[PDB]
């Protein structure tokens, strides 16, 4: 009885990096902050001192 | 008369170790005072309290809390290039010393004087202990620093 809608995902159709920098620039500063959001926080490594 | 012959500066003396390593490094939020930083420097290696989350910066702390025992910042000093080529009439205490002592001498006489140094090998040990030791004396009000 399932069933999902499909979230389609096709490329960049706007090819955003042409002369728009301005704009890239804002989308990777996002996605860079995405980023770290993950980027697991490191283990025991010899004490500082 | 001391600006015609030495010149001034225009700049302030580090007089808080605000610029050594180790207070950069421990701001932790914490914030120790030139004494703090002053006894702690004269510490062993072992207790040497990085406590607070976190070299050889000894000579650097005991500067600024020298400097401040002297107002070189405050006063009419302020005004003094302690730096000047010209201030050649002395042949870091010693130095210093050295300097205020001219540099009085100027504003008590118009004239100047040179001085020589042959501190003993064996004296300085003796004044190096003495380095780590100086308390203070707190009275605000000589507190002419204006510019």
């Amino acid at each position: 009885t399932a069933r999902y809608i499909r979230p389609n995902l096709l490329q960049d159709r706007l090819n955003l990096h042409d002369n728009f920098e301005s704009l890239w620039d804002t989308i990777t500063t996002s996605n860079y902050i995405l980023a770290r959001s993950v980027v697991p926080d490191l283990k025991e490594l010899v004490s500082t001192e | 008369y001391i600006i015609q012959c030495i010149g001034s500066r225009t700049y302030q003396i580090e007089d808080d170790g605000s610029k050594s390593a180790i207070s950069r490094l421990i701001s932790s939020v914490y914030k120790p005072s030139i004494e703090e930083l002053y006894k702690v420097i004269s510490l062993h290696e072992n207790e040497i309290y990085l406590s607070l989350g976190i070299y050889s910066d000894k000579y650097r702390i005991l500067e600024s809390y020298v400097y401040n025992l002297l107002s070189i910042n405050y006063g009419c000093y302020q005004l003094f290039d302690f730096n000047s080529p010209d201030l050649k009439l002395i042949r870091f205490i010693l130095h210093l010393y050295a300097k205020l002592e001219v540099i009085n001498y100027a504003i008590k006489n118009g004239s100047w004087i040179s001085l020589f140094c042959n501190y003993p090998k064996s004296e300085m040990i003796k004044l190096w202990k003495k380095m780590w030791n100086i308390t203070s004396l707190r009275s605000p009000y000589t507190n002419a620093n204006f510019f």
